[PDB]
């Protein structure tokens, strides 16, 4: 009984509403909010030239030991809310400070292009 | 002859050779032994083995990892509570098997990877397209 794979999406793709409700995804960003009482995390990423927010629900990854200010990769399912923002329901929330972010992003791009070229 | 580094998605859908069972085919390349890296997303324990659901961003597959067996004093009680869990990164080298209409990897070797800055996983993500272009997507021999 296996979940779908955590497909890589850039955070500004999640932000812009480009991932369908119910998709399973990996994304990334700097942890800028953790509120345990409301089980909420916000991940942030810059992209030419705005800030982009990814809302994360931490219920399944509690007890969560936050490194606020650090880079994370979240793995989970995206869910529409009625009617604030779409939230990622995390199944995995991993601290990756100091990953080489632009290299990650290139690896994601190369992976996608290869799939497309096949 | 090697442990072939492949996308989990290809492992899940490569056709099996009728002539030689347990051998699977990618573009005329005979594949048996594989090398996967991904996130543990499920854990099931039985008496003789662990079942680890592994997610590499292209697919999810169960890897059957057979249990083994100072030594009990220095190590074992520490081994005891450093067990693989959901969220860990693991590497699994083994054979592709079919069992009860499901495809699985039967591990020859498996270990938790320490990948604190995503170094190993980024390198794997970058390497795979190249192995496909140079080897798997090229006519077999």
């Amino acid at each position: 009984m296996l979940p779908k794979p955590g497909t890589y999406y850039l955070p500004w793709e999640v932000s812009a509403g480009q991932v369908p409700d119910g998709s399973t995804l990996r994304t990334f960003g700097r942890l800028c909010l953790y509120d345990m009482i409301q089980s909420r995390v916000t991940l942030m990423a810059q992209h030419g030239s705005d800030q982009h927010q990814v809302l994360v629900c931490t219920k399944l990854v509690e007890p969560f030991h936050a490194q606020v200010g650090s880079l994370y990769i979240v793995l989970g399912e995206l869910q529409h809310q009625q009617d604030r923002g779409s939230v990622v329901k995390a199944r995995v929330l991993t601290c990756v400070e100091g990953m080489n972010l632009p290299l990650l992003e290139q690896a994601i791009r190369e992976q996608r292009l290869y799939k497309q070229e096949r | 002859l090697a442990f072939a580094k492949l996308y989990i998605r290809d492992i899940l859908d490569m056709k099996e050779s009728r002539q030689v069972p347990g051998v699977f085919l990618y573009n005329g390349h005979p594949i048996k032994q594989v090398d996967v890296l991904g996130t543990v997303i499920g854990v099931r324990e039985r008496d003789a083995f662990y079942s680890y659901g592994v997610d590499d961003s292209t697919g999810v597959i169960n890897c059957i990892c057979w249990k083994k067996l100072q030594l009990k004093k220095l190590q074992e009680t520490i081994e005891q509570k450093t067990k693989i869990e959901i969220g860990d990164t693991i590497r699994v080298r083994g054979s592709i098997r079919t069992y009860r209409e499901e495809r699985e990897i039967h591990a020859t070797t498996y270990y938790k990877v320490d990948d604190p800055v995503w170094n190993i996983q980024i390198a794997r993500m970058l390497e795979l397209p190249t192995i496909y272009r140079k080897v798997y997507d090229q006519p077999f021999h």
